[PDB]
């Protein structure tokens, strides 16, 4: 349920075969507590796409697959009815724990 | 005037009624062997216990309490104002009254008459052979049952061990060579849910065993040695004695152990002429035959009176809830 | 004059009681048995506890504590000065005195006006064989059964292990081949909201048992073998014992732990004519039975005084809002 | 001076009374489980906390720093100058000062005459068995109820990982076959605000506990072994003794830790007979509860004196404002 | 059974010949009260991926195992389902029972 | 079988040498009553498996006994059967009966 | 099958003198073994007496009691598992439960 | 046959210079149909030891003796074999019958 992508494309800025390992936006994205935090992390994490286009194609395997955008509309009507801290966090913390795994970015 | 009581009261923590080692450090709780059906067929358990000759003995204990207060306690045993539970030891033909008087042995009515607790109690002289039966039967005091189903025994006990500091002049502990008294002894300390169930056949004070009824143109009556006003203390401080029962001043080592003792639910019955006991609170299915029990010995035709705390007792029997034991002991006292 | 006094306190990183080590390196706190309802049968649970004859211990220390001050302080055991709890052990047969005199055991009516300490907790004299029973009962100190039940097992003692330096006048640290003391002995500490029961009964104070009333003319006149002032003052510096009883000075171990404590609620009554105790503190629905209690009792003939801690006990009552212990021992210190 | 002080401390950013993890690279804040309402049912929450040792063995530090420049200084233990903890061996019968005399460990009236801080923080000798009370009794240090409760999680412990370097004269790291001394040596790093509730009876010191009190002609004396003077010396030592106690030289892992501290609030209380422990300042509310300890204390007869810092206390109480600690000391010790 | 997977790699931060020693995660994991606890220790010991990745070769160790993302999915269904204090802290003390087994790793 | 092993290792905790005496764990685990105590107790028991892997060699002793993976991978799945208290007690009591032998720990 | 006397012989340290150990409810606990578990239990209470009695022994000039091998665990741990009867459970457990009383020679 | 040692140990529960009249254990030893109840009730004899010796002990008179060790092993390697109660019955009663006897232990 939308959350599988999501946790691609920040695995992609993570994992190797890659040049661009910015630990700061996963790191912040466990750390979240509020809002406007959170989607400011998101998005942050969301404007490196660019260079992990252009970058694709130095190396020849299938370029990364951004996450489509009805996928990143749907975040805000599923965080917006969402009040306490403790269910908000909850996403938060899976966004970043999707981020770690073993398999293969790209041939 | 007749009453019988059954209930289940719960224990945490107590040592009433232990061995007491006599000649050892370890101080065993009493034990006893009690049969539980059990759906895999009956069975036998060891399970602690309250003799019931304690029990009794707590009860003359709260009798002479609050019948002190009342202005005939001039009536009463130099033992029994000590809490000496001996009544007329062989050997012995007289009692010491608390007054200082001497009162002879060899006819039931007068001692009945100036001794309050032979009078209740009941007494022997083995010397004389005069014998008069107690006015109150006390049964045994056992975990209820379903308790012991529930709990699958656990042992149901523990032993604590309290040390005799023996510090002298010089604050040493010795080498049991000087003279010192420095060891570890031991107490068990037992708990669970509790049943009893207490007998007060209070129909016959002043009134000899020999001649109950005297038949002066063939009509009965009761033979009574005492004036009524005596007889009415007697018959309220035997009932008030029922309060240091429940509130917790049943059992030994109350010093250290003070058993916590929370009465959890009981029935009452009273009722002038004969009534037949109660189910004791030991069975786990005792409501419905106290229930029963009731209803058809008001059907014969028995006055008798129900009061219930904790209980329902259905909605047909006509039973009053009573909130606690002292409400109880004064309902009991209202009807003479 | 009686006083029962019940209630619920707090208690964090405690180790009162411990069932020491025997010379070892482990101190664990003693654990006793207690009954639980817990919506699925009574269950059996292990929870720590403090004995009820260390509390009585305790009691007796803040007792000869507060009358050494009074100016009949010379009337007491000299081993009771240093808060030696022997009474008269088993080899002994004549007592010493605070002030250099030596009493005879026999003879209770002497022991107990002379001796402060054997008159309000009794006495055991074996070798003539005299008795006195304590006019003094403590109850155990449990962990109140909703607690228990509201923390749904998850054991509550942790055993913490602070070691022992043994810096030798070299410096130097080693094992016992080189004759040196390095153990890392590990102690158990707890928590929890626990309950009090103590009860304690002033009637008799020098009053001797063999012997309660006299009967001059036949009325019930009280035995005092001692000055009315002298009474006076043992009852007030009993009463003022549970200053220190309640304010934290209960329990072993109270260089290095000294129990947080602090009185969550109480209730105590009062009444100079014998009253049931109230109930303990460790059930959860103690304070609306304890309120039953009173209301059935006060209109049953007892002038019960009832003080209350931050309890409500509804309305009706003639009960007393005490801001603290101190202010109920000063209360209870104008009735005597 | 039976002098009880309780407060609340920010302890921010402090490592003390690790856990010791035997030498290993990880080594962990002691823990202990409290109880906390949290108005939805009482739950038990782990803690780090300070145990009452480490402040009592902080206390006698400061003790004997304090007494040193005192010119009555010399009766000393010579263990006792380089701070060891020890007090009495398991095995040994004779003691050394520091002027390198030899002290028998029997007749504790010389055992405290001879020295200092046995005399106030009491002794053990297993052999001869003497024994003493510690004059000075010190509670656990722990964090307090509403900022435990309203934390809501915030594990506090941060586990700071600090490695040692070593570098050979080749200047070479080295590997684990060459050893090289090399460990990781992780280490707990906690923080929050604290309470604490010391007391100290010292208005016994330089008394021997076997006869604490001398009876001339039927009438008590204090029994001063030592001079007058001495014990002043040595009572104004023990008070000024709080002044590195309240500025940060309590815990272990000063050289590293010293842990960034501040009294935020403290109340103290000095009267001169026996009084109620003051109780301890981890709950909440416990400024009421000590309005109501000290206001009606008076009432009773006790001259208690009170000083508060950032309490209000309120106003209808004599309280005096102290602004800082080693003040409140000054005014502690003007009444010697 | 889904879990040693997992704790083989639980057990590669505790043991030697890899230099980490970080009891604290294994400890938060183990002492896990809520299910937002249990899922940031999970999360701090995934994180210690990369450094562990290369550093194996580094000391002539075989590449050590992250747990398949497959199982990743199987936790979070789990976790969703287990609220009650008792079944959820019964998990977390399964997931490292063995942290400190004797695992043969870097032969 | 499976319970010598394990049984072995828990006498390390107390007998001679060996300075560290831990009866807490023993205790714990013998009165364990639900799986989660047993389980918690046997964790806190593994917990100080490093600490005497560490005090071996610093004794001489040979090291200790670590249980295998594969006996604590087979005890989980044999405790999450036993729905009554009976069957755990005496698993408990045999686990923790082995502690208090005379194991040659340091011949 | 010879373990029973070696196992006695450790339980006698819990009630004879010169020991200062009067732990009767272990004893009289293991003698009324009704079920396996809790005479397992009973046992292991015994069994956690031994570090006491083991230190304690050589502060008094005497030998160290005769800790019972692991052989004798297995042995009755084997013993245990093929008894499901109370039949046989009863005289088992008499059997090391009376060894506990005997004039041992534990310290010359 | 080992039976004078026991026979005044028995004996030493009924004299009169002890006057502690346990006559329950005699009942029992005699009164026994099958192996479990006679060595019950001869437990519950022997469980006196600390009573006799310390009664005896605080009288003046020479303590009492405890059946020595060496014929403990006795009574229970031929009791096993005798599974016929009428075999049982010569020496089930003569336990009992050798306790009635005079036995002169103490003047």
């Amino acid at each position: 349920g939308w959350i599988r992508n999501i946790g691609r494309y920040l695995s992609y800025l993570v994992d190797d075969t890659f040049e661009e390992y910015a630990y700061d936006v996963v790191d912040g994205i466990a750390k979240a507590r509020t809002q406007e935090e959170l989607l400011e992390g998101v998005y942050k994490a969301l404007r490196l796409a660019p260079k992990l286009k252009k970058k694709a194609e130095s190396k020849g395997c299938p370029p990364p697959r951004i996450p489509s955008p009805e996928d990143i509309e749907a975040l805000e009507e599923k965080v917006e009815q969402l009040s306490n801290p403790k269910d908000l966090r909850k996403l938060a913390v899976s966004l970043a724990l999707w981020a770690f795994a073993s398999w293969n970015n790209c041939p | 005037m007749y009453v019988r009581i059954s209930g289940r009261i719960r224990l945490n923590a107590h040592s009433l009624n232990a061995q007491g080692g006599g000649g050892t450090n370890y101080i065993e709780i009493t034990k006893t062997k009690v049969t539980v059906r059990t759906e895999n067929g009956w069975t036998v358990v060891e399970v602690p216990a309250i003799t019931g000759n304690m029990l009794k003995h707590w009860h003359f204990v709260g009798f002479v309490d609050y019948f002190k207060t009342t202005p005939y306690g001039v009536n009463l045993t130099e033992r029994a104002l000590r809490y000496n539970g001996t009544r007329f030891g062989q050997g012995e033909t007289t009692a010491t009254k608390a007054n200082g008087a001497t009162v002879q042995l060899n006819d039931e009515a007068t001692i009945i008459k100036e001794l309050a607790d032979a009078d209740v109690h009941g007494f022997l002289a083995p010397k004389t052979g005069r014998r008069r039966v107690s006015l109150v039967k006390a049964s045994f005091i056992l975990p209820t049952e379903d308790f012991i189903k529930e709990v699958e025994g656990e042992r149901l006990i523990t032993a604590i061990k309290h040390n005799r500091v023996d510090v002298d002049e010089k604050g040493a502990i010795g080498s049991s060579k000087e003279g010192t008294a420095q060891m570890l002894f031991s107490r068990e300390y037992a708990t669970g849910l509790y049943g009893f169930s207490i007998v007060l056949d209070l129909g016959l004070v002043g009134i000899p065993q020999g001649l109950p009824v005297k038949f002066e143109e063939n009509q009965p009556r009761p033979n009574i040695v005492i004036d009524p006003n005596e007889r009415k203390a007697r018959i309220e401080s035997a009932l008030k004695a029922l309060i240091p029962m429940l509130s917790g001043y049943i059992g030994a080592n109350l010093a250290r152990s003070f058993p916590v003792f929370k009465v959890e639910e009981l029935v009452a019955i009273a009722s002038e002429g004969p009534i037949p006991a109660l189910v004791h609170g030991f069975y786990e299915d005792y409501i419905e035959a106290n229930r029963s029990i009731i209803k058809n010995a008001r059907a014969l035709g028995f006055n008798i009176e129900v009061f219930t705390y904790n209980v329902d007792l259905g909605e047909d029997i006509e039973a009053t809830k009573v909130s606690s034991v002292e409400e109880l002991v004064a309902n009991l006292v209202k009807m003479v």
